[PDB]
């Protein structure tokens, strides 16, 4: 199944955490934080 | 012995021994509360008397599969007013013809000869003069301007947008060095540049935190949130409208009783709206930008006055049910199966349900 | 269970002809006062009159109050009998005309049919449709939701009014739960999750429910119970629409208000409506003002136009006093402490004090409704109280007796259990001769006048 | 019904001949106080002929004379054309607003405005309603109406169709429809179409189909009083507080500026003013600042008549501390004239028992009558009135079909007059609870 | 601290015989009236008998209040023991009535059980969704005991309480599935070390052991007063705590009056009464009166118990006198306890347990004079006079309070009836009730 | 500033055959008109305008109470 | 607590499938008057910076009783970027760029009491309209 266009998703273990962005949010404002602005 | 609500109706309707004769048809019914109040009257989700008018449905076989449903929810109670009165010019702040006051005292009393126009207070704005300490509260001639016209609902709108920027100060401008920095624009903010609520919210001990805390935890800890609600209002109402035979009226009612914009800001942005923020390539601001209709303090009842049916209810409202629940669960310690037999059919759906409910099998 | 002032008391204990039996239903004694309360019985039951007005006059510790909730009984549950004290009165919120008038109302009853027309099922589709909205300001606004119902018989899809998906939003409904919707009211209410995809691994603590068994559309009818001062306050706070108003004045803090004779004249309107359509039964009932005498001169002037109304309850009024100043009045005295244009509405049941065999038989009547089981030479004893004290007196003394006879061991209290009772609990009388002789001269010791 | 038997449910009107105003000898429920009746009736007069404003009338006589009687013979011979206000003076007293304030209100509810409009109503059987609905909503819809003399096919507009479908609006349903509001009042089901109501219960009614055009303008004479007017602009909900109360003080501007307009209203010919009455139960029950008040109160324009009651003999006036006549200030008294009320005679008791033995269900046996008439002069005529009722509910208990002298005798037996009450209590004094809080408990 | 009565700690009677002992659990004397007392809270614990009023009578001191402090302390925490004065009635946001049926209400117990359902693991993984521009969140939680590990979906309102304790992986957490409150127990692995402001790492926890899920029976006691107040509302239940609630309706009493009786045929709950103790009762009002006399005749009612100092004297807000201030028919359902004035072997005996509870070692010469002072200026002042004849003696640095101390501390403070003499010895410059002063010398 | 909707021309009638709608003539004197009026306030009136908004400034008003 | 010298994603080792972007820490440069450091993360603050809109040269706190920031202002060093700008610029902390400090906090019980009984930063219309 292909992640939702607009849930960030975190996620948390052992190995520390991370943050993934759906495709559809790179190159939105919300993308600017994670590098990957318009 | 009978439960309580059998001990009611069975009372009620044994008194009628004592009216007719029937005997028969009686004592079948003494049988019937005797085993399950709800063989005699099903116990379904409920609400107080609705002292309105509403559109009945007239069939359920012509209705079809897609329906409108309208908001017909009116008052019984009905005040007829002339259009002369409620349209006309009756209504002093109405501007028209007729009420040829109104419109031009809305211009002057709220604008020309109005202290709080931004051509006004720039007069007064020295010295002695009364909006001297304008300078020093946080506010811009604009903000002013608009708090002093805008209601404390539309007020409490914009104070939602805003950020409590002088409490993170406290947290930032500690030092003799900071020499407790304020911007000098907000310098009458004394009591919001210096808050214990601010600081007991980053120190990581949270005791005075807590100390702060205090009722609305140990209202939530005593279940008060959770418990069965033990009243409601007996009768309920919507408000009463004016009816008056014209559009300017039915437009009015629309604008104010079901207003847009008090309920946009209680109910918050729309889904586009949210859609349109999110793949937007710059940042947008929203309006409100959240829903500010407050949570319910019961957290289950909400805020509605109606009242779904427990199953522990339904165990309890027949003794004889009551009783066999420990029976059984005794039995079912005992190595034993559900395995009953009925004198009332119906009371094996019942049992089914019942069954259902605590999922113990036949 | 809990045994109270009154709890021995079950009836008026009149014969089918109206004559009292000189011991029934816990009364001893009182009769022509237990047969004049069973003609006023009769009075309520028999709808027809409005406004009628009985004083119960007597000294204190008559069983004046034991008669009014004796009424209480005879009338039984389905009958409004509406208590209150004339000190409860004096409101802060709004003026004591106002509470007369609501406990007026309050003892007017209706028993009325309601149809409640209904939506129930799963949320199977949930889809709302908007508009953009000229600048307002505010932005787009929802134009209507489409939602989807299952139940047992099939489904229905519902194009909501957005009036209604503000319930359905307030009430936090998503799809897969089961709801209630009420087309009377607009009003929603999430009834839980679906029993389908039940698993147990949710911390939300949902409440699974069953599918809706029937049709999805169904117009249930049940049978409500309500006052007309329960409409007067419906309608003067409304809060059953789903309006801004109606919403607001849900989350303002409740208050009373002074509610218009325009109001209430126009749901007399209303409720004669239900009538002629046949869907309710009018029963008025009582009610009974205990301790009058605290009510004052502006209470009774209104009570005249009040009782005056073309409906309005049987009042029942109680007082103790002899010639006394009527309050708000220092100028005005009379008998019972009720104005002399006021007594003349009334038909007054005297009542008197009781005899010391009928003593000893409220003290074996109240012992063994206590589960005090008392020796005779007990009995004796504590009926010499009530001759020479109050019949009150001895009433208390019997719990006391019966700790001390129980911590004593005894099965049953003796006389030496109460003969303590009455040295560690004293009467007013001994108590006032105590402050006379010990407050005889002030200093350290004295008490304080 | 919701009425009730009440005390003064037998009058029926003011019972004097139109024509002379010479009361006759009883009336309509009313018997003796003829002179009474007279001056009431003049009163009656000059209120629906509505040129002379803001005169106050006292009844003034002892208690049980009959002065709320005629108040209550006065209000049921205006009926609806003209206003009319009861206020107990108990009710100003007010923690919502000032007593001048709420003394104010009473004067204002006792103006009515009177406007009269039209408007074309629609009114028939629905034969049907098609809506296509046509995902969307609204789009467009036919419908068919029926009178028993015509039938009518409509395309309507699409807040129409809303409408309609709010009002669940259905094959056979009888409405009306005001057009310029559009709103729709489902009058009820028509008869000949109860078959397809499959979903109403047996209780349900039904109705012949309408009759007529289809069509016509209907006038509506609305009334509507100053006080309304006030409220109404006071808040953007006003009328809101005309039935919850929590009205405030209304400022004066805004009432200075509704007289003109109804000022306005009445010389642009659009609006009658309908004075009213204002009648004040009591109205010793005011203090010296709510009579200062209504001395210029009567002096405005815009006053109703104002019609007074009073019990009190030469008596202390509330809120100081000297007395006199009525218990109202010499100068209040100075703008009022007074009507008084008499003792009655035995003949009169018995004709006013009579006639309560009417508007209760009882009959009475003419010794039971004339015992009730001796029981009357002796005890009041209030007391033998609720004898009457008394007597009715022992006899039901005896299963008589009339009320005998027992019945009557077991009545006065077990109820008090006040005059044994008050010998009772005098009595009683040490049992009773003193003036001083003194009392005695023992045997 | 040390507060007025905190050496009362019971009645001191014998729980058998109900004989008051001499002196036992911080009460002297009074025998009469604590044997009198406990046959009251017995009749309290009994439950049985509704709307007993017992007004405690004495000159000021003996103790009446004393007394009552002891049934207090003898009922424990859970019977509700309501104090009020009879001054907190005159309110200006309720009326006197209002007032007293709050009380009333107040001091009656609903004692409800629940069962709770709670989680006890070690988080291994926790996903959360975030909707850009706020609204919906989501999220998993996986959970772990030495047994079990399972997924759980959460909601809004479960992300909001995980994110605000900042629950991460390796913590050990409990959820009360009920409420929907957590609380971290500990952690399981150490404090990471890959990222700054973690903040601090808490207790070291072993993994909890056994089934996640674990049932938990619990009881929660709430008045008749706070059923009131949350089902006469909405919204706005901080009224039990900030006491914004106005008059409340009685339709919402008399309905909620019945449900508990439901409640406690259902078994749902018990019903605990306990005491209301109107201290000062005398002062209040006629209307007052003639509503608990009436108030008390009711099911529900609690036991009352009162206090008073007066005489024969005025009843307030009439003309009139009676004894206690309290009016005749208002003492008719009343039964009476008096207290009497201590004897100096009683007075002894009391401010050595004084002392003891302010840890004060009086030399028995300074406790003799103490006894001497409190026969002729009374039990309070003698009172007053140990601390400070404590503070005096540190000045000295002496180790015991001796005479000198308590003869410095009577020279520096004044009794009443000395007080009462230097007003009278100097008439002349304090100022009179005619208002007249001479400010010269 | 100040305008209002009179109605719904009735040149627009029969645009359908039923409508909730409220139908007028066109206005028949001239679309413009000048006329001068002597408008009286009162100070108090500009103290009761500058102390709180009014009128359809304030319709949270509608609640009552606070 | 500092000026934001730096915003900077670190790309994460094992990326989430389905996403493309996958980070694994944010670093942030915090300076202050008496110093700055580098400042690695845990990326949820993504969510407090993006909400908050902090950007580089605003001045931020972070508190580590939450890992959330703060954004003060933006920093007087660059009050001249712009002839125009819509807000008041902000001294740089003229502390420490970390703060551990015991802090004494004089507290009267009526301070308790009204801030239980009143509570002050609720963000529900009634309690805004409450506070105003
Ligand atoms: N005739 C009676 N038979 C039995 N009990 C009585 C009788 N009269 C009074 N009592 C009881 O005596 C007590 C006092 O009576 P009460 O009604 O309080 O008198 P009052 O209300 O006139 O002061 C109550 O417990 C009441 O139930
Ligand atoms: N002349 C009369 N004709 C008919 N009924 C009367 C007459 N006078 C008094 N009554 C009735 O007797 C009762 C007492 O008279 P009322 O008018 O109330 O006297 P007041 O107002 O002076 O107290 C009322 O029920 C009234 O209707
Ligand atoms: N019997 C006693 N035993 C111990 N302390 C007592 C006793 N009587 C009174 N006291 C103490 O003396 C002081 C006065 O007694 P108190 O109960 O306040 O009297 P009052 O009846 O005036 O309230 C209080 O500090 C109280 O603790």
């Amino acid at each position: 199944k292909r992640p939702d266009p607009m849930m960030i998703r975190w996620v948390n273990n052992k190995m520390g955490s991370v943050v993934a962005v759906p495709e559809e949010l790179l190159g939105t404002h919300a993308g600017v934080v994670f590098g990957a602005g318009p | 012995e009978l439960s309580y609500r059998q001990r009611a109706m069975y009372q009620s309707l044994r008194n009628q021994i004592s009216i007719m004769d029937t005997l028969m048809n009686l004592v079948m019914q003494f049988r019937k509360v005797c085993n399950h109040p709800d063989l005699f009257e099903r116990a379904d989700t409920s609400s107080p008397f609705f002292c309105g008018h509403f559109a009945e449905t007239g069939s359920f076989l012509r209705e079809g599969t897609n329906v409108a449903l309208g908001y017909s929810t009116r008052s019984l109670v009905e005040y007829r007013l002339p259009r002369l009165i409620w349209c006309d010019g009756g209504r002093l702040d109405k501007p028209g013809p007729g009420n040829l006051v109104a419109g031009f005292r809305s211009k002057y009393l709220n604008h020309m000869m109005n202290i709080w126009t931004p051509e006004n207070i720039r007069s007064s704005l020295e010295g002695i003069e009364n909006f001297t300490w304008l300078r020093f509260v946080d506010t811009s001639l604009q903000e002013a301007y608009r708090a002093s016209h805008t209601d404390v609902f539309a007020r409490a709108v914009d104070l939602a947008s805003k950020q409590n920027r002088l409490g993170h100060m406290q947290i930032v401008y500690d030092e003799p060095e900071d020499k407790k920095w304020t911007p000098v624009h907000a310098l009458f903010q004394i009591c919001e540049r210096e808050n214990p609520k601010a600081v007991a919210e980053i120190t990581t001990e949270g005791v005075l935190r807590d100390l702060m805390n205090i009722a609305r935890v140990k209202y939530r800890e005593l279940g008060l949130c959770r418990l069965e609600k033990a009243a409601r209002p007996r009768a309920s109402a919507p408000p009463i409208e004016v009816v008056c035979d014209s559009r300017s009226a039915v437009i009015e009612r629309e604008n104010i009783m079901f207003h847009p914009a008090m309920r946009k800001a209680l109910f918050g942005p729309t889904p586009s709206e949210i859609k349109e923020a999110s793949f937007g390539p710059r940042p947008v601001t929203l309006y409100p930008p959240r829903a500010l209709l407050p949570a319910p303090d019961h957290d289950k009842q909400r805020f509605t006055n109606i009242t779904v049916p427990s199953m522990a209810r339904f165990v309890t409202d027949s003794g004889k049910l009551a009783k066999l629940d420990e029976l059984l669960r005794e039995l079912k310690e005992g190595g034993h199966r559900v395995l009953l037999y009925f004198q009332m059919t119906r009371m094996i759906d019942l049992m089914e349900e019942y069954l259902t409910y605590r999922n113990y099998k036949y | 269970h809990r045994t109270a002032a009154h709890t021995h008391i079950k009836g008026l204990g009149l014969n089918s002809s109206g004559i009292a039996e000189k011991q029934a239903a816990g009364f001893v004694g009182q009769c022509a006062a237990r047969e004049a309360c069973g003609v006023v019985v009769d009075l309520i039951k028999a709808h027809k009159m409005a406004g009628r007005g009985v004083l119960l006059a007597g000294g204190p510790g008559t069983g004046k109050t034991a008669l009014a909730l004796a009424i209480s009984q005879e009338l039984g549950t389905k009958i409004p009998f509406c208590p209150i004290t004339g000190s409860e009165i004096y409101s802060t919120e709004v003026k004591k005309t106002e509470v007369l008038m609501e406990n007026f109302r309050r003892a007017i009853g209706l028993r009325v049919r309601e149809t409640k027309d209904v939506y129930e099922g799963e949320v199977t589709e949930m889809t709302p449709e908007e508009a953009e909205n000229p600048l307002g300001g505010y932005g787009k606004t929802i134009s209507t939701l489409l939602i989807g119902l299952k139940s047992a018989r099939g489904q229905k899809k519902l194009r909501l009014d957005p009036s209604i998906y503000e319930a359905i939003q307030k009430e936090r409904v998503q799809v897969g739960d089961v709801i209630y919707i009420e087309t009377n009211t607009g009003a929603c209410k999430r009834v839980g999750r679906s029993d389908a995809y039940a698993t147990e691994f949710d911390l939300e603590a949902e409440e699974y429910v069953p599918i809706p068994k029937g049709e999805v559309h169904k117009k249930k009818e049940i049978v409500q119970d309500v006052t007309l001062h329960d409409l007067d306050v419906a309608n003067a706070r409304p809060q059953g629409g789903q309006d801004i108003i109606s919403m607001m004045g849900q989350l303002m803090k409740p208050k009373m208000t002074e509610i218009t004779d325009k109001l209430r004249m126009e749901i007399n309107k209303v409720v004669q409506k239900y009538i002629n359509q046949g869907v309710a039964e009018l029963i008025p009932g009582v009610l009974f003002i205990d301790e009058a005498h605290m009510l004052d001169i502006e209470c009774f002037t209104y009570l005249n136009k009040a009782l005056e109304s073309p409906i309005a309850p049987i009042v029942v009024l109680a007082s103790n006093r002899g010639i006394a100043t009527i309050r708000g009045a220092d100028d005005l005295k009379a008998a019972h402490g009720i104005p002399p244009d006021f007594l003349q509405r009334l038909l007054i049941i005297p009542t008197h004090p009781y005899e010391p065999d009928e003593i000893r038989r409220i003290v074996r009547i109240r012992a063994q409704t206590e589960g005090v089981q008392l020796t005779d030479a007990a009995v004796d004893r504590v009926a010499e109280h009530g001759v020479r004290i109050s019949l009150r007196y001895c009433l208390q003394l019997l719990a006391p007796a019966s700790i001390l006879a129980r911590v004593n061991g005894r099965t049953q209290v003796d006389v030496q259990d109460i003969a303590e009772a009455e040295e560690l609990f004293l009467d007013a009388r001994r108590s006032a001769n105590i402050l006379t002789s010990t407050g005889e001269s002030g200093g350290l010791h004295g008490f304080i006048s | 019904g919701l009425n009730l038997i009440a005390a003064h449910s037998h009058i029926r009107g003011l019972g004097v001949d139109a024509d002379t105003l010479e009361p006759r000898p009883s009336s309509q429920g009313l018997v003796g106080q003829e002179k009474a009746r007279k001056a009431a009736a003049v009163v009656l007069e000059m209120i629906k002929q509505g040129k002379i404003a803001g005169r106050a009338v006292l009844i003034a006589g002892p208690p049980s004379t009959g002065k709320t009687a005629i108040a209550m013979g006065m209000a049921q011979s205006l009926g609806q054309d003209v206003p009319f206000t009861t206020l107990a003076a108990s009710e100003i007293f007010s923690l919502e607003m000032s007593k001048t304030e709420a003394l104010t209100q009473a004067f204002r509810k006792s103006i009515g405005v009177r406007i009269k409009e039209e408007s074309e109503i629609m009114e028939g059987e629905v034969v049907e309603i098609q809506i296509d609905r046509s995902t969307g909503g609204a789009k467009q819809g036919k419908l068919t109406i029926k009178t028993t003399d015509m039938e009518a096919i409509y395309d309507m507009g699409s807040k129409m169709i809303d409408a309609m479908t709010k009002e669940r609006v259905m094959a056979g349903d009888i409405i009306s429809i005001d057009k310029s509001s559009g709103k729709i009042t489902k009058l009820g089901r028509s008869y000949a179409r109860s078959r397809d109501y499959d979903a109403m219960g047996v209780d349900t009614k039904f109705l012949q189909c309408p009759e007529g055009e289809l069509q016509k303008r209907k006038e509506v004479v609305h009334t509507v009083s100053l006080h309304e007017i006030d409220v109404i602009n006071s808040r953007t909900q006003g009328f809101l507080a005309l039935f919850s109360g929590d009205t405030g003080e209304i400022r004066s501007e805004i009432r200075d500026q509704i007289n003109t307009k109804v000022a306005e209203w009445k010389e642009e010919g659009k609006a009658e003013i309908v004075p009213g009455v204002l009648f004040i139960d009591e109205v010793h029950m005011l203090d010296i600042e709510c009579f200062s008040y209504i001395n210029r109160a009567l002096e405005s324009d815009l006053a109703p008549i104002v019609i007074m009651a009073s019990n009190r003999g030469v008596s202390r006036i509330r809120g100081t501390d000297y007395k006199s006549p009525h218990g109202l200030p010499l100068d209040f008294l100075d703008r009022v004239v007074i009507i008084n009320t008499h003792p009655y005679t035995p003949d009169e008791l018995r004709q006013i028992l009579s006639i309560r033995a009417q508007e209760e269900e009882v009959d009475l046996t003419p010794d039971a009558l004339a015992l009730l008439t001796k029981i009357g002069q002796e005890a009041g005529l209030r007391y033998a009135s609720n004898l009457i009722t008394t007597s009715q509910l022992i006899a039901a208990k005896r299963r008589a079909k009339q009320v005998g002298v027992e019945d009557v005798q077991r009545s006065f037996k077990l109820f008090y007059d006040p005059a044994r009450s008050v010998r009772f209590v005098q009595e009683s004094e040490k049992r009773l609870i003193g003036n001083d809080g003194v009392v005695d408990f023992s045997y």
